[PDB]
DNA sequence: AACCCTAACCCTAACCCTAACCCTAACCCTAACCCTAACCCTAACCCTAACCCTAACCCTAACCCTAACCCTAACCCTAACCCTAACCCTAA
DNA sequence: TAGGGTTAGGGTTAGGGTTAGGGTTAGGGTTAGGGTTAGGGTTAGGGTTAGGGTTAGGGTTAGGGTTAGGGTTAGGGTTAGGGTTAGGGTT
């Protein structure tokens, strides 16, 4: 019969999907039995990390005055903050250049 | 067309509502989804897969909440750690309520 | 007193082959149990350690500093220097991946 | 057990002129005695708060040898015999 | 039948010019003459080692064409994880 | 006449502002197409290589080699030299642990 | 008080076996048995660890000798995974062969 | 239960080809274990003992 | 037409029984069965030697063709003197 | 015939090969291996075997000087 | 101050697009269970603390010999224009 | 396979940066005596565990519907080329 058929990130209020997320747990063979509680916490951690990678983005493009982010700003946002810069600390992005630094004996000084 | 293709996942649709919640009139091209999607697929093998080897040693058979908080205490840094061990509790409260 | 006043550089090539020769531990066992134990404090109260656990982290922070002393010693000599300063060790850190 | 400065002056200039001569250094000067006590208290702090966190998961109160050489194995590092 | 020549690029196309473009990106102001045939010494190593993980990878699923998600899936056991290039 | 020769290292500290703010791949894509096809055929003969392939080898490769340079200009700045030479390059690899 | 005995489980046997072909006249000391019976448990958690994520990329669900061969062709190095993938090539034919 | 012929002695290797299935089972590496790999994974541990004991 | 150019499979074209007849004009009545790949390895080094000594006088003469009289001068030098297939 | 053509490959391309040049060199090689077996054969006699084996093979090539 | 480079546009014009539109496929409610993380004395062992000692190890001066540093030139070698015109793009 | 434009590829030249030598002075090295603390033991008592039956709720699991996510597509909104003007000094 069923009646309302509410969807679970809805009830958890959490914008990831908590659905898509407990099938790859049960079906990559990490453990026989995934708890309901479980997918719940991965989808909330995995959701604030996304977003601190977008906002940080967002503002360096601004600063270019550019209205998109595409890959040069999200390397400037991950590669500036210090947390961000010690998780992805081996990760390249591609078509990223380098930050600008130039070391002062080369720079001349006189 | 007669192909049938499997077709494949991608949590490209979700990163595009959380982009709008943050900041509402900026837009992402699609080589920077490319860099964002992997990204959601590799802290979800580091986050889930700490949870695997820490079940084992203590002899216990199932990955609950508990194992996905040591998992983030561990493979995350210092204050983006306790901002979002905080962060889930939260949702995970209001779930049990509904 | 017409002695064996060894020259400065006798009695360190003596030394260097004497320890390299060896599998015992050089700190010394009490003074460091309690290193162990005054960064445990903080973390949580009451942490009772076992036996071999307070070795197991001596045999891991004294085969760490007998790493780091090899590449600061390959640095000082890319200057034309024989006496590690500390500005090597600080050299070694970086490139390796450590402290930035 | 303490919460002195005994536990960075443990490591005292004899031991830490003895463990570098078990690596080539032939003369050492007078500063690095100091910033050898500094970069042994970091590492130790990383090793030790790794070994809690496994430590609470399953309630114990005591720190066990299996618990420092999984901490160890996460960083790079591996150690092989104090434990299994 | 066959192109005249079959030296298949020998670590050629690095030419003191590109050396000199991916150095000044790095910082270094003054190269030295010698880096040259070093810098054709360590690419030389590495697109090596990349390869022989790449072709292992395609030789188990039978196909004789290397993809991308194979260079991917090669990258990240030595170390670096490309992101997004192949995905 | 004007020479207008700036002095020796000056048109360089332009060159380095410049090349650090821009992204595009600095090795052409038709002779390093052929360096990865030489050092596939050992391994087997008959691979076939999509495009995708040689555009992410490109992109490491150059990652790689950007890193290796600027670690050895670190070790230069140390001795009192202001220029990169084939000795620096061994003690950056023999420190990071590659050898 | 009685039995209320774990049977704790390693492969310890199986390494005074091997020192009793290769170099009869010779016996291992307690630690040595340690930091023996602690390698044998990390190539078997390295080649079993390639072997199910091979396994997954490929989408399939069972791992053949061909996926713990595969592993042995990449972990192990030169001169190692060569004097490896034959003694298995042999031990396993006997098994199919002889009955 | 005819009679009893342990599973290593039949391929002739030393290090067991019993205890390697139970593991890679119990270790929930992967659904189907197989039986080509039991055998072949108790040889390419045994060549590695017998380099670093000789 | 001819699109393939010789791999390096050559160096085991000499099979195992060439090797077994080789060496059965040399005395030799059991041989065991780890020499088959030395004997490719003391052949590999020598037709190198000789080879390179052979190309170096070629091109003094600025020629294109390796004759007979090349490999002849090359082979006084190294140690041997054949006698018969030259002048 | 290949394996000639194949090491001239590294030391330049374009190389043409007379009949001839083949010939020389399948009658010196040829001779460099029959000669290599006896002196291996007398070295095996001297241990009480009566087989060659891989080691034979490099005391023959010590003691008349080549390897170094 | 030889006379070299830095900073407004602004047309220019393909790729991010919102739909929009099906529709295919994957979640969800609704019914079954089983199984295990909770529960508890206990009895056992092992970590912590306290006490004593004593003899190898640290500590703190003195004396003096190298090695680190700062000049000093200088002289090889790496920088910065300039005709190419060869080869890598760019379609197709 | 054209074809075309620009990237690499050669020369010179002058400056500046290694590099070798030659003094100067603090700084490690090397012995030699005092004053311990860091090791060992032995007791002993509390402080944390190791199994072991026993519920009950949390999973799994196999049926339905059905919702939400994954392909395709014109036409507009940036967004770079593309030239002037700007603008920094820079030998």
């Amino acid at each position: 019969a069923r009646a309302k058929a509410k969807t679970r990130s809805s009830r958890a209020g959490l914008q990831f999907p908590v659905g898509r997320v407990h099938r790859l747990l049960r079906k990559g063979n990490y453990s026989e039995r995934v708890g309901a509680g479980a997918p719940v916490y991965l989808a909330a951690v995995l959701e604030y990390l996304t977003a601190e990678i977008l906002e940080l983005a967002g503002n360096a493009a601004r600063d270019n005055k550019k209205t998109r982010i595409i890959p040069r700003h999200l390397q400037l946002a991950i590669r500036n903050d210090e947390e961000l810069n010690k998780l992805l600390g081996r990760v390249t992005i591609a078509q990223g250049g380098v930050l600008p630094n130039i070391q002062a004996v080369l720079l001349p000084k006189k | 067309k007669k192909r049938k293709r499997s077709r494949k996942e991608s949590y490209s649709v979700y990163v595009y509502k959380v982009l709008k919640q943050v900041h509402p009139d900026t837009g992402i091209s699609s080589k920077a989804m490319g860099i964002m999607n992997s990204f959601v697929n590799d802290i979800f093998e580091r986050i889930a897969g700490e949870a695997s080897r820490l079940a084992h040693y203590n002899k216990r058979s199932t990955i609950t909440s508990r194992e996905i908080q040591t998992a983030v205490r561990l493979l995350l840094p210092g204050e983006l750690a306790k901002h979002a061990v905080s962060e889930g509790t939260k949702a995970v409260t209001k779930y049990t309520s509904a | 007193k017409k002695p064996h006043r060894y020259r400065p550089g006798t009695v360190a090539l003596r030394e260097i082959r004497r320890y390299q020769k060896s599998t015992e531990l050089l700190i010394r066992k009490l003074p460091f149990q309690r290193l162990v134990r005054e960064i445990a404090q903080d973390f949580k109260t009451d942490l009772r350690f076992q036996s071999s656990a307070v070795m197991a982290l001596q045999e891991a922070c004294e085969a760490y500093l007998v790493g780091l002393f090899e590449d600061t010693n390959l640095c000082a000599i890319h200057a034309k220097r024989v006496t590690i300063m500390p500005k090597d060790i600080q050299l070694a850190r970086r490139i390796r991946g450590e402290r930035a | 057990r303490k919460v002195l400065r005994d536990n960075i002056q443990g490591i005292t200039k004899p031991a830490i002129r003895r463990l570098a001569r078990r690596g080539g250094v032939k003369r050492i000067s007078g500063l690095i005695y100091e910033e050898t006590r500094g970069v042994l208290k970091v590492f130790l702090e990383n090793v030790i708060r790794d070994a809690v966190t496994y430590t609470e998961h399953a309630k114990r109160k005591t720190v066990t040898a299996m618990d420092v050489v999984y901490a160890l194995k996460r960083q790079g590092r591996t150690l092989y015999g104090f434990g299994g």
